[PDB]
């Protein structure tokens, strides 16, 4: 009835190629987010998925109508007929909107010309993860956005006071990480085309060691404790102790490889390969200790008698001291 | 007002505009200047023999039909007008799958200047292909480049160059690759000859050098330690046959 | 159901029906069964899936859409589409767990005072799963469960229709994959107690290769399930079996160490541990299967 | 056939005090439980449509509370015109009603 | 908006009765129409429902074969016919329509059939 | 593992449209494939597919063809990933049966009729299909009518029966396991005095 | 060239020229080098690839298409596209096999009485491969080979232009991958014949671990190779090597 007349009158003499106040002042855009879920944060490709309801609101003095209704609530049908800012996410590797069953967008125009435009997005953003202290590490890696073509003198962004809201945080796809908080940020970046107002949302994540524990820390420690049992066997059974030493080294190598495959092919040492390396040194040390024992039993048995009795108390004490210093030093950080 | 002036200026610019014809369709060639702002280099794959890079790719040329003098400011237009203007048909010769990002809108920029200068920017994620010579793997340095050519317009219709000629490609010193490290990069301008004519070509090459810390810790340290554990069988006497045989055989197997 | 991604797939005919008084007509036919290109010229509700990840609407060979207009103004609008929805799972009793995978849909851009949803038939009979319509390999569809509610968002109140499909994981794969090799490795470890005490390398390689087998088993069984940060039932089973195998090896080490000094004690500990290990393993099996099959 | 059991079968209570009626379902009924009120020699009137949603024209003293199987209807300041029957009925399947509860005054 | 039923019936056990429910204020092709029965001092009992836009009918298992529900669209009327009613179904018969959350928001006025000799 | 199979096909439909009837010229008209966006073509779909597409190289691989009496021929070149559930209780000594369902989406069985053009020669090129693992033993064409809550719809079904080859599985899995079982028998030929050898041999075969 | 999918990839400038008398002009230029959007407003042939799987016509940054109209009515239409085509291979002599991967194209819906194809230059000089254009890791491109024929399908007879690229596999990878571990395992199994008979467990673990390694090698070599029904040459080598290893173990058992 009258809403069709209003919508047809708003679009008369309208140019969706020009932002409001094209030669007057920059347009102020207020942005809000609603994080439905933060998807899996895989460190291999240095990225993470996120699903949001991105809402922007601004003022367009051309979409100003006089009527007894205050707000027009529309579909995505009119999104392509008015001016929409060219917001884009600067750190996204892949990003798509949602189109099932109808384009998931929302447009609301008010009585004084204020336009609100909301759409649902699933972004695969990238953040370089400094994978030291892994897996007892904490990251804070962002989701940034800004306008693509309009510099600071044409479009200015600004958070609201209730800008970004997360949901339940338990229905999220964070397996290895745990959400702890967030913070917003605004800045200006120099680009070849001009100065752009960039807005960032940093999500702070902490990796929960519940998977890496039973994946590598428990089995490597178990293999070390397994290598320990070689000391209680009599020194005459040479193939038995030899088999003990070589299988523990084998298993440690296999575990090191399968544990390295988790994180990307970074060139620095983490806090998990340091652990597996010390365990490998322990098993290797047990084997070389048995080797020197077997070499020395022929020269003088008086020196080789108390070697095993020394090892039986030296290896668990050294391993426990290493575990103490490692865990204290890496959980204090 | 100013909105009416800008509106009528843009409406006059786009009225009677032939998108089929390039600027100076019968006259001298049009010169297009390139800028690339590299946002990231995602994955340099040795198995697929390719690399992925996200870039802000900007092209600048001068079209006399998009000239105006009544307003003193540069006009950034909504990106849907890039389908109503002539833009060069630049392509990448060594790409395998490329796309322009499309969130929240199509990630591209179109800017008009009062003297006719058009500035056209895209945000591209290119999977370019480069064949690697892995004879010195992993102690190798790989030199692969991205080719920028014009498809339809020959060298007497279009002309490419780098906008700045030394600072046209930025953001390369900030790239953090997990397995490589950018040592140097070069910009080259030349012309290639195909059976249909001569075409201008730009080439952006990144000489990458592979780190060794990962390959050492995952492959070279295990092999050396397995070799040491193969040496350990010499301290076993020749009487115990099962021990040395088992140690040696499983060391060979490893 | 992709367990590693916490999601499932579902192929549906999605039907909607409303009343539009602007599409009344009077002709020889009482229902116009029109094309899928007339539905773009008229108003259709913008239903979206609240937990859908990346759904597709099939376009082969023509857009799989359906529009029917009844003479009195009623519109029937059907789509065929593949929803890829999110199913939060609590894998504490894996692989003897049951789930309720949801499918929430509602209206985008239309609040409760504008567009409300309702089931066209009785709620128990609205979501209908076909009989041969089961591409599940690992689960078993037990039934469906619908609901309707209201969510309070930053832009208003929205009607949300929820549908739960109840799934029960089939253990037959995981038995042969994990529960049978672990039990077999425990038996292979316990079979070492029957060899004589004079063959020490033999029993040593028995114990050590059972430990190796248990480690490779835990790794191979853990790489199937996604990287959750807690312990499932299969993890507890592998841990107790590893404890049994390692304890067997420790018992052998004790027997060998007690040889040549006190032969009677070694004989006693080899005869006592020949029957305590199967007894303890059987009691653990009974208790574990009883608490996780009646769970 | 989902059976709805309503309790109590008959009760008395005075004026101006909170009162709670309960309805229990045998099978799952999501939020499709409705509460009707029936005065003597009259047709039932819909009070609460769905679990916890008031109908147009119902005072703000009736309020419902829902679950998968347990449902309650609570009245706050109960007046002297609430001398009627109260039925709970499910609509998840083909509709079945409860036995009824006769509210009385004392 | 409003449902108006017919007056009470006094029939003989072994005959058939036909009750009517006329709707005023809406088109019956948009909702379902329910028939409910209520004995003196007892709870309601659902007889059956009909989808007037289609003709699909469903019945209560204790009423399948006994009652039959039909509709007349041109006058917005729903009919309930009981085939062979015995000496126990002396109740009040209500006509209802589905509401917002599948509730019966509008009810009729009740039709009290009576069987006696 | 995905419980599907991909097939490429030239899928052609033929009907008669009384509006596309001409008599001025005597020849059949093959028009550019973009006029099929301005004609009515049936909204056929595949019920059991998961992902499908029309090839779009070098242009959209579709064909329109008119005839002077009104007949329209409409062909597409479709690569579709159709879902077929397998019964692997006899794997790899199994015979699968899975289908391609061809249905009309919008038009019911009182608005449209499906039939195989030829009914025995409608599907060609099956005997020339070479699979690395299976072998097409038989194929069948079926006409049917399905019933949904919206109406009754016509359906065609093209079913293949595929017998899996066995030689690969023999030499890959059945023969190595038999060989390990042969190997685990050399434990008896070793004398019962040497204990370590028999334990190592038997334990490594069970582990393998 | 993917061997497990029995397919290959190729990247081509595909040029087609024909003559349209409706596009004759007369102006200050003798050739109009127009955009890639004028090609969608004129008739262009509907060429498809008979053995393509999933091809892509690139449109980065604009549709990689070329249209040139000559003043007498001749059009040159060029596309840049990546074709993923099928190459049915017979792998008896793997990994010493030579293939001829085909690439057949023709017209969709235009029969021989309507549209015929032709090479624009001599057939030996039409399909031209660039020098630096080789993304082959495992094969070696020897030459090309074009052909023309007439296929017949349920809609008529069509002209088909066939190209064959002759590939010869490079063995230097499979040698180091499989042939040296197999020969090394056979030699390492034969090492045991020099051990003293007083060591039974030593020679026992020798034999059985070399049998295990041979089993592992056959499984590993066969997982890269697709699931063909026959046996390749590498399979015969591995089988004979396995026979040698097993015979060595049986010989130890006899001794
Ligand atoms: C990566 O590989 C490319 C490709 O070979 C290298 O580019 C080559 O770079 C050299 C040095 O810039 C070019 O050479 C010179 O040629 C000009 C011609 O006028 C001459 O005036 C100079 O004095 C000099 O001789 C050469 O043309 C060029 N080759 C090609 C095919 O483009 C590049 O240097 C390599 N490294 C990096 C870091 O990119
Ligand atoms: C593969 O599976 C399909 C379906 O599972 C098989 O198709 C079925 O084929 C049989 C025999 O050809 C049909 O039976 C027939 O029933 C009609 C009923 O009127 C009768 O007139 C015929 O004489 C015949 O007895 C059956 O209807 C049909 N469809 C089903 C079960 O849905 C097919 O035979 C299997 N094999 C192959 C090689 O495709
Ligand atoms: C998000 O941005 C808003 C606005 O910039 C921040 O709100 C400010 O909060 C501080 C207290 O921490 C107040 O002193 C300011 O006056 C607020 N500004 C306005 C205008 O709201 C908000 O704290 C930010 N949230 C973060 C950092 O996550
Ligand atoms: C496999 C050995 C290794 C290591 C051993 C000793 C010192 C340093 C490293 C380790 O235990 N874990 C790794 O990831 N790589 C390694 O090389
Ligand atoms: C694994 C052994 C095998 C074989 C051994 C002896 C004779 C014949 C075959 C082989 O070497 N390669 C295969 O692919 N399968 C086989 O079973
Ligand atoms: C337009 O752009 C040019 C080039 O960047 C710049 O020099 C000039 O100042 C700009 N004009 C305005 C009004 O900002
Ligand atoms: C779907 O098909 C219709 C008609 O065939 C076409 O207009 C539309 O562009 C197609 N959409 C996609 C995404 O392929
Ligand atoms: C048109 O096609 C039909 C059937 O393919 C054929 O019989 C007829 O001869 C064709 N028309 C001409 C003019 O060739």
């Amino acid at each position: 009835g009258d809403v069709t007349v209003i919508l047809n009158n708003l679009l008369e003499g309208y140019d969706n190629k020009l932002r409001p106040d094209i030669g007057v002042k920059p347009t102020l855009i207020h942005t809000d987010m609603y994080v439905n879920s933060i998807g899996p944060v895989n460190a291999i490709n240095m990225e993470y998925t996120i699903d949001i309801f991105f809402a922007q609101t601004w003022y367009d003095r051309r979409l100003k109508f006089n009527s007894t209704i205050k707000v027009l609530r529309l579909n995505s049908n009119m999104v392509g007929k008015i001016w929409i800012p060219d917001t884009f996410f600067r750190n996204s590797k892949k990003a798509d909107a949602h189109w099932i069953t109808t384009p998931n967008r929302m447009l609301r125009i008010w009585n004084d010309g204020r336009v609100l435009y909301t759409l649902r997005l699933t972004i695969d953003a990238e953040c370089q993860l400094q994978l030291h202290n892994f897996p007892m590490d904490e990251h804070s890696c962002p989701l940034e956005f800004s306008s693509y073509g309009y510099p600071r003198e044409e479009i200015v962004y600004q958070w609201k006071r209730s800008s970004v809201e997360v949901g339940d945080t338990r229905s999220w796809r964070l397996y290895q990480f745990s959400f702890v908080g967030l913070r917003n940020t605004t800045e200006v970046v120099k680009t070849t085309s001009g100065d752009y107002v960039v807005m960032s949302v940093y999500f702070d994540l902490s990796r929960r060691m519940g998977y890496f524990t039973i994946q590598t820390y428990i089995p490597c420690t178990l293999i070390v404790v397994l290598s320990w049992v070689s000391f209680w066997i009599n020194k005459d059974a040479v193939p038995a102790r030899t088999s003990l030493g070589i299988t523990t080294v084998l298993t440690m190598t296999t575990l090191s490889t399968i544990a390295r495959k988790s994180l990307p092919k970074v060139s620095y040492v983490t806090a998990m390969d340091l652990f597996v390396s010390v365990c490998f040194i322990f098993v290797f040390s047990a084997l070389v200790e048995y080797g020197t024992l077997h070499y020395f039993v022929s020269s003088q048995p008086a020196r080789a008698a108390k070697m095993d009795s020394y090892a039986r108390i030296f290896f668990p004490t050294a391993f426990c001291l290493f575990n103490l210093v490692y865990w204290v030093s890496y959980l204090y950080l | 007002s100013n909105m009416s002036l800008v509106k009528e200026t843009v409406d006059r610019l786009l009225k009677g505009y032939d998108i089929r014809l390039r600027p100076d369709f019968g006259g001298p060639p049009v010169a297009v200047g390139m800028n690339i702002d590299i946002a990231s280099i995602d994955m340099v794959s040795e198995v697929n023999m390719d690399y992925t890079l996200t870039m802000y790719f900007q092209q600048a040329w001068r079209d006399k039909r998009l000239s105006y003098n009544v307003i003193p400011l540069n006009l950034t237009l909504d990106n849907r007008v890039a389908d109503q203007l002539w833009v060069p048909d630049t392509y990448f010769l060594n790409d395998k799958k490329s796309f322009v990002h499309g969130v929240t809108v199509k990630n591209r920029m179109i800017r008009l200047h009062p003297d006719g200068t058009v500035l056209y920017g895209l945000r591209i994620t290119t999977t370019a292909a480069c064949m690697m010579d892995l004879r010195r793997y992993p102690l190798d340095e790989q030199n692969c480049t991205l080719e920028i050519e014009s498809y339809g317009y020959t060298t007497d219709d279009i002309e490419f160059y780098w906008r700045g000629d030394d600072n046209a490609v930025t953001g390369v010193t900030k790239i953090e690759l997990p397995q490589f490290s950018i040592v140097d990069y070069k910009l080259i301008t030349k012309k290639v000859v195909f059976s249909t004519g001569s075409y201008p070509r730009l080439s952006l090459s990144f000489k990458l050098k592979r780190n060794i810390g990962y390959f050492i810790l995952q492959t070279y340290m295990p092999s050396i330690l397995i070799t040491i554990l193969s040496w350990v069988s010499f301290w076993i006497n020749y009487d115990a046959s099962a021990a040395r045989v088992a140690l040696g055989i499983t060391t060979v197997l490893t | 159901v992709s367990d590693h991604d916490m999601e499932y797939t579902i192929d549906v005919f999605f039907r909607q029906s409303w009343k539009d008084e602007r599409l009344k007509f009077k002709g020889p036919m009482t229902v116009l069964r029109l094309n899928n290109l007339m539905a773009s010229k008229i108003w259709t509700p913008d239903t979206f899936f609240h937990n859908g990840k990346k759904s597709v609407a099939h376009n082969m060979t023509m857009p799989n859409k359906l529009l029917r207009i009844t003479e009195d103004g009623t519109l029937l609008y059907t789509m065929r589409l593949t929803v890829r929805a999110e199913c939060p799972m609590h894998l504490e009793d894996f692989p003897m767990d049951a789930h309720a995978c949801p499918l929430k849909f509602g209206s985008y851009a239309y609040t409760r005072a504008e567009v409300v949803y309702e089931w066209t038939r009785e709620p128990a009979r609205s979501v209908v799963v076909a009989e041969d319509g089961s591409r599940l390999n690992q689960y078993d569809l037990l039934g469906q469960t619908v609901d309707s509610g209201i969510v309070q968002s930053s832009t208003g109140e929205y009607v949300v229709m929820t549908t739960h499909f109840h799934l029960k994981r089939k253990i037959g794969y995981f038995v042969i994959q994990t529960y049978l090799p672990c039990i077999m490795t425990v038996i292979l470890s316990q079979v070492s107690f029957w060899l004589n005490r004079e063959s020490v390398p033999a029993r040593t390689v028995f114990g050590v290769t059972t430990v190796l087998t248990m480690t490779t088993l835990s790794i191979s069984a853990r790489n199937s399930l996604p990287k959750v940060a807690y312990a499932t039932a299969m993890d507890w089973f592998i841990a107790v079996c590893y404890a049994f195998v390692f304890s067997a090896l420790i018992e052998f080490a004790t027997v060998n160490y007690f040889t040549k000094s006190q032969p009677a004690r070694a004989a006693k500990i080899d005869r006592l541990s020949r029957i305590a290990f199967p007894l303890l393993f059987g009691i653990f099996n009974l208790v574990y299967w009883a608490t996780y099959l009646n769970r | 056939n989902i059976v709805m059991t309503q309790s109590p079968k008959s009760m008395s209570m005075s004026v101006g005090e909170r009162v709670t009626l309960s309805c229990k379902a045998s099978e799952y009924v999501g939020t499709y439980v409705s509460w009707y009120q029936q005065k003597p020699e009259q047709s039932p009137k819909l009070l609460i449509y769905g679990a916890s949603n008031r109908y147009t024209g119902v005072p703000d003293r009736f309020t419902g509370s829902g679950s998968a199987t347990d449902f309650t209807l609570t009245i706050g300041s109960v007046q002297a015109e609430d001398l009627a029957d109260y039925h709970c009925g499910q609509s998840y399947s083909y509709p079945t009603f409860g036995a009824g509860t006769k509210l009385e005054l004392k | 908006v409003q449902l108006q039923q017919s007056g009470a019936e006094l029939v003989k056990p072994g005959a058939s009765v036909k009750l009517s429910c006329t709707a005023s204020g809406f088109n019956i092709k948009d909702t379902y129409m329910y028939w409910v029965k209520q004995r003196p001092e007892q709870g309601l009992e659902w007889i059956g429902r009909i989808d007037p836009a289609n003709g699909d009918t469903k019945y209560d298992p204790k009423f399948q074969g006994k009652a039959t529900i039909t509709t007349d669209t041109f006058s917005n009327t729903a009919y309930l016919q009981l085939s062979s009613l015995t000496s126990e179904d002396t109740a009040v018969y209500y006509c209802a329509r589905k509401g917002l959350r599948w509730a019966m928001d509008y009810w009729g006025q009740g039709t009290s059939v009576t069987v006696s000799t």
